[PDB]
RNA sequence: CCGAUAACGAACGAGACUCUGGCAUGCUAACUAGUUACGCGACCCCCGAGCGGUCGGCGUCCCCCAACUUCUUAGAGGGACAAGUGGCGUUCAGCCACCCGAGAUUGAGCAAUAACAGGUCUGUGAUGCCCUUAGAUGUCCGGGGCUGCACGCGCGCUACACUGACUGGCUCAGCGUGUGCCUACCCUACGCCGGCAGGCGCGGGUAACCCGUUGAACCCCAUUCGUGAUGGGGAUCGGGGAUUGCAAUUAUUCCCCAUGAACGAGGAAUUCCCAGUAAGUGCGGGUCAUAAGCUUGCGUUGAUUAAGUCCCUGCCCUUUGUACACACCGCC
């Protein structure tokens, strides 16, 4: 065996993130695994407001850099063993994966 | 019928001049339970007319820094004051308000850029919409100034300001500045 | 005020109206679906500005000889 | 001097404890998110790091 | 009952070496004594078990002398040690509380104590400048011009 | 500097591009600094599309 | 016609229970009640002599609404505004020994007990009293 | 117009004036009686609720800031 | 006699303050946050919350039981959220369970008195810019 | 766990590594026609691609 | 942009673009989000209600042991275009009002040719030239200084009070952060001690999992005060106690008890501003071992006036005059 895996994907761009979510859950349907839906966690936005000038002379202009971090949770819960059935990651650069057992 | 503040039916009040009949909002369409509505009254020109005048006085009564957002306090002062003028005159408080508004709005003024003798140069009669706006502001300033450093509270000082304005005794600050503006306009004809 | 159509929206409408006169009507919603398959418009906000002008020109071409 | 006083004075905290990872300067440090990067160097490497100007 | 003024009403009392207005509240009249604040006044009357809602002038004379001796003797009437002024005296270490011109000459005594040893605080008190280390670039100019 | 910039600009246009711009700034000729700019083809400067339509070095 | 404390006026309820605790002299009251300030950010001691019965009445009303609140959560509930003199105003929590002792006395009155996790909640007897006082204050308000 | 020096406590010459002519006009509030009888105003709030207990004066508003009273109905 | 599954959940929002009204077929009972409608903090503004029941009568609320929850916003924005939520829940209740002839004759009264009871106010806030202390106010400038 | 670092600081450090590597490849391979760097990172191991015009040097 | 048109074909900028806000009871989902339904509790009822009411009390991903996505989250999509009507307009470009509509002008980012002897060599292993280089202008260490005060100016905070202050109760937010390569320095629930600042042990959280339903402030509801430099104001100053650091004196910060100074709405002038705006009001981040009167963002309450003009200060286009071209701060 009985297995249950929590899979999380954390990236920066929605373009590759929706692609890696779609095809990973698409292979599971061909493998007849029971899959929980994509849990779109709230976005972590890293905001930094730094003065544009490197000297300190001017009209007090600031620069606002925003970094977007998006996380999805996908549960692969088949009644039988799961690990040997899915040993392929098929990932692309820009998205970070993490495999978690049900105990962890 | 709408029972503003729970009482004071608005179907008996009336405006005694047609120039302000269509710009005061005491009518049944603009008869409201409470003078508190965020109806976006500054989105476009000629939209403060349909705003209820009881709400308009509440808006103008918060000024002088310490009171710029507090509307719950302003509504409760208006609630106290309208009950007070009802206790002191025996008629509808709204009828007192309409009498005060008409009798406070100056009907003429003066404004130029060229050489001016005393204040301004040329006399110009005012609009009905400016009549109401100047009336409410003059009443609010009269109440505030009288109540600034005396033991009488805002509800009482606002009460005697509108009561003296409804009758007319040259004691209301609104009618006092009204007569001053009319005299200056007459000189600047 | 501030609703004048630029060269891109106007010229695209003039190109596609007279080439696809048979496929166009006077409805904003109908014409905006026509422009999708006959014109690769990268932005939705561009295509419904174009189609709104497409109906406007169609209302004139139904009466008189437009320059198109 | 010798080994006992060349670096004896404590620098476990404060501005003098922290220097920039690029320009080695002790001013304008952006320590947020563990950047430890210069105020101006951050503007230089923002695009390559992943921070972008959205608004 | 909001009755008329008592016959034995002192419009201005005289406690220690200062007068206190009887036309105000009792807890806000004894604040006029040097050394007594609003917090000190509002706990000594609690420990004297006197009515707060009555004004200062209608206090009976035996109550008044009772309040004086309670405030003059704080250490023996359950007043906390963290409530005094001259806690841990520089002279003798005892925890006292002074409420008269003796406060003024204790301030003078501490002043000449700082001046005699001529500490940094003592010297700046001699010159009339600040002592708590604040800036003198722009402020404090009212007393100079 | 004038000849080298022409060779680089022609090399970029020959390899296939919509446009190219090169700016050389510094102490050219005399003591006082100058900035010589050489632009050809199409070159936008504003908005979002500049992020993925030009390469800047 | 069952009556809940959630169905009455909270200001009238907190006053009614305060007098209830005043008349039943089982509340453990410390020796510095007349001296200390209820909050670090409050300049003066409260006017009412029975302010401890006021705090106990208030916190018993809050424990009915939600539990698990310790000293830190309670002092935030009673927090307010600190003027700081010339500095701009800030938010400062109230006294900790005040909130701790008020809850401590409630174990003696057998109406608040601790949880398996942190914080404390009401006993079934306390839930009985907190709604019984609600019933009498609802009938008094009605008639 | 320099200082009010109002009456913190009553005297006989003003207490009777409170008892006979104050509950006779339409609008009685602690501010109005304080300025009319030159009493303080804290004494005004206390005395008004004393007349409330005597029942010869009717309360209407009862607010922390604006508490309003009135004379009894005649007729 | 005991017909279940007659429930409509309709929410109304105003200035970041969200309130969801759970309407059900039951006796006359109006409660928000588990408290009665009259037992609410802004007693000065209670007439605003009593406006929806005043404009339509208690007969329309007789077979209606509403339980409202508020999970964000401010004091009066809570009021403006709830008063829109109750009316929107009522008209949706009449829209799905009875004929919309009754829905029209209850909707036209609310829309003519205050359209905020049916359409939420779209304005929320604005962002402070780095030229001043506020969204539009700029810092005091000096020349000498 | 506490051994692992938070995602907020992890993605920042990833940008730190990419910028540091890009600068180093620029300085070391300046005359070599270095163009850019791409990182293909997996938990088992990472891989670095040096986009360059003249690979024989 | 339409139209004329010695021009035609173009290019950049503007627009378009990206992000953000507002409607989607439409779709995908959610035990790190909840809502209904059901079953246990716990209490108030009991005259009896009984599907009565309430609970952030517990359960139904403690996988066969509920459903659902409205509320919450975030992706895919729609939706708004001068689209419809009337008037105006060369009836073209477009303009005005209105119905229906969530919205008929949401705010920002980016932002052209050319230029300034504008600012930065004190951001850099960016750097030319000059200077110093061992009694160093390198570097380290100790102390002081950058704080210093007859005075002037600038940005702000606090107030001058009763639309208030004090005391008690009530009762609602959203950004965002939180344990570290070097690098030592985290965010803190709960229990106990103390009056407070604080201390001691259990823990949790590398985080929609814990802090945290961020029980914020303002405001609201009651008390006292009562037109006085008063219970407004807390400046200056004494004594005492803790925390951070190796070091607190020139007081780091915080607490308590003491004093209660000017200040009664401020001349000439002058700043900013049009709708969720000003203003009131607090909360995060940056700085930080210690810390905000600074700044950067967030949230609550929420208006008055105006939908115009070139009068003042300026800007753009055309014509015009010029003895100006370092360009009227010119020339003479
Ligand atoms: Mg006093
Ligand atoms: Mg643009």
């Amino acid at each position: 065996a009985i297995h249950r895996i929590r899979i999380t994907l954390t990236s920066r761009n929605v373009k590759s993130l929706e692609k890696v979510c779609a095809d990973l859950i698409r292979g599971a349907k061909e493998k007849n695994l029971k899959v929980k839906g994509p849990v779109r966690m709230p976005t972590k936005t890293l905001r930094i407001t730094t003065r544009k000038t490197p000297c300190g002379e001017g009209s007090k202009t600031w620069d606002r850099f925003q970094m977007r971090i998006h996380k999805r949770l996908i549960d692969l819960h088949s009644p039988s063993e799961i690990v040997k059935q899915i040993t392929s990651i098929s990932i692309e650069p820009g998205v970070e994966v993490e495999v978690t057992i049900a105990d962890a | 019928d709408i029972k503003l503040f729970g009482k004071w039916s608005t179907d008996d009040v009336q405006i005694n001049d047609i120039s302000l009949q269509d710009y005061i909002a005491v009518k049944e369409k603009y008869a409201k339970y409470l003078p508190h509505s965020a109806g976006r009254y500054a989105a476009k020109r000629f939209r403060k007319a349909q705003c209820p005048i009881v709400e308009r006085l509440t808006n103008s009564m918060m000024m002088h820094g310490r009171n710029n957002g507090k509307k719950l306090m302003t509504v409760r002062i208006v609630k106290h004051a309208f009950e007070i003028i009802h206790l002191l005159t025996g008629e509808n408080p709204l009828q007192v308000l309409v009498n005060a508004i008409i009798n406070s709005g100056p009907r003429e003024d003066s404004t130029r850029i060229g050489r001016a003798g005393t204040v301004r140069r040329q006399a110009v009669d005012v609009s009905p919409l400016r009549r109401v706006n100047q009336a409410i502001w003059l009443l609010c300033t009269g109440a505030r100034e009288a109540a600034f450093r005396n033991i009488k509270t805002i509800a009482e000082c606002l009460a005697d300001e509108l009561i003296n304005a409804a009758k007319g005794s040259s004691n209301s600050y609104a009618i006092k500045k009204k007569d001053e503006l009319e005299r200056v306009a007459k000189s600047n004809r | 005020m501030g609703r004048v159509r630029t060269k891109t929206v106007k010229k695209a409408a003039r190109v596609i109206i007279e080439k696809y006169y048979t496929r166009l009507g006077n409805d904003f919603h109908t014409n905006k679906r026509v422009c999708e398959e006959i014109a690769i418009i990268p932005s939705k906000k561009l295509r419904n500005k174009i189609a709104g002008y497409v109906t406007h020109l169609m209302k004139r071409i139904q009466r008189g000889p437009v320059r198109g | 001097g010798h080994q006992q006083l060349y670096w004896s004075h404590p620098r476990k905290f404060g501005q003098g404890s922290r220097s920039c990872r690029v320009c080695s300067n002790r001013h304008g440090l952006i320590r947020k998110y563990g950047l430890n990067m210069c105020r101006q160097c951050f503007r230089q490497y923002a695009k390559d790091i992943g921070f972008i100007k959205l608004d | 009952m909001s009755l008329v003024i008592p016959e034995k009403f002192q419009h201005i009392l005289r406690v220690l070496n200062t007068n206190i207005d009887g036309r105000r509240k009792i807890a806000f009249a004894i604040t006029a004594i040097k050394g007594v604040g609003r917090r000190y006044a509002h706990v000594v009357l609690r420990k004297a078990d006197i009515d707060l809602t009555k004004r200062a002038g209608e206090l009976t004379e035996d109550e008044v002398e009772r309040v004086i001796t309670i405030m003059q003797n704080p250490r023996q009437y359950k007043i906390p040690d963290w409530f005094l002024n001259r806690q841990k005296d520089v002279k003798d270490g005892k925890y006292s509380q002074v409420l008269a011109n003796g406060l003024d000459n204790k301030l003078r005594e501490d002043l000449e104590r700082l001046k005699k040893i001529r500490a940094h605080r003592g010297l700046r008190h001699f010159w009339g400048l600040r002592v708590r280390g604040q800036h003198t670039k722009t402020t404090g100019r009212r007393g100079r011009t | 500097v004038r000849r080298a910039c022409y060779g680089v600009l022609r090399f970029i246009m020959e390899s296939g591009a919509k446009g190219c711009e090169v700016v050389v700034s510094g102490k050219l000729r005399g003591q006082r600094a100058k900035s010589m700019k050489f632009v050809d083809g199409l070159m936008i400067h504003s908005g979002d599309p500049v992020n993925y339509y030009v390469d800047t070095a | 016609p069952g009556v809940t404390v959630k169905d009455v006026n909270q200001q009238e309820f907190v006053r009614a229970l305060a007098a209830f605790l005043k008349k039943s002299g089982k509340l453990k009251v410390p020796e510095w009640v007349d001296t200390v300030k209820l909050a670090k950010h409050k300049e003066l001691a409260p006017y009412d002599e029975n302010w401890f019965y006021t705090r106990a009445a208030s916190t018993a009303r809050h424990l009915y609404l939600r539990g698990g609140a310790g000293v830190g959560s309670m002092t935030k509930i009673y927090g307010g505004r600190q003027r700081n003199g010339v500095m701009p105003s800030h938010f400062s929590r109230g006294s900790k020994s005040v909130a701790r002792r008020v809850l401590q006395a409630l174990e003696g009155l057998k109406m608040v007990e601790k949880d398996q996790d942190g914080g404390r909640k009401l006993t079934p007897q306390g839930q009985r009293d907190l709604d019984r006082i609600a019933g009498q204050v609802a009938a008094a308000n009605k008639k | 117009r320099d200082k009010l020096n109002n009456l913190v406590l009553f005297d006989k010459a003003t207490y009777d004036k409170l008892c006979k002519e104050v509950p006779n006009y339409k609008l009685i509030t602690p501010a109005v009686v304080s300025e009319r009888l030159k009493i303080r105003g804290s004494l005004a709030r206390a005395a008004l609720q004393e007349l409330l207990s005597k029942g010869l004066i009717k309360l209407v508003s009862k607010h922390r800031a604006q508490v309003i009273y009135t004379r009894n109905t005649k007729g | 006699s005991k017909g279940p599954l007659q429930s409509v959940q309709v929410f109304g929002r105003k200035k970041t303050a969200t309130a969801v009204a759970h309407c059900k077929r039951g006796n006359g009972l109006i409660k928000v946050n588990g408290r009665p409608l009259e037992m609410i903090e802004p007693r000065t503004l209670q007439y605003k919350l009593l406006e929806p029941v005043l404009l339509l009568g208690k007969e329309r609320f007789a077979g209606v039981d509403i339980r409202v929850r508020v999970k964000g916003g401010g004091h009066v924005a809570q009021i403006y959220a709830i008063r829109q939520s109750i009316s929107k829940a009522l008209v949706a209740y009449y829209q799905k369970y009875v004929d919309e002839a009754s829905k029209k004759e209850i909707k036209d009264i609310l829309i003519q008195y205050d359209r905020t009871l049916l359409v939420a106010d779209p304005r929320r806030c604005e962002s402070k810019k780095f030229g001043g202390p506020g969204a539009r106010a700029r810092y005091q400038k000096s020349y000498r | 766990m506490a051994v692992q670092i938070s995602k907020k600081r992890k993605f920042v450090a990833d940008g730190i590594f990419k910028a540091e590597l890009n600068e180093f490849l620029t300085r070391e391979l300046a005359e070599d026609g270095y163009s850019g760097v791409e990182v293909r990172v997996t938990p088992t191991r990472t891989e670095i691609i040096i986009l360059a015009t003249r690979t024989q040097n």
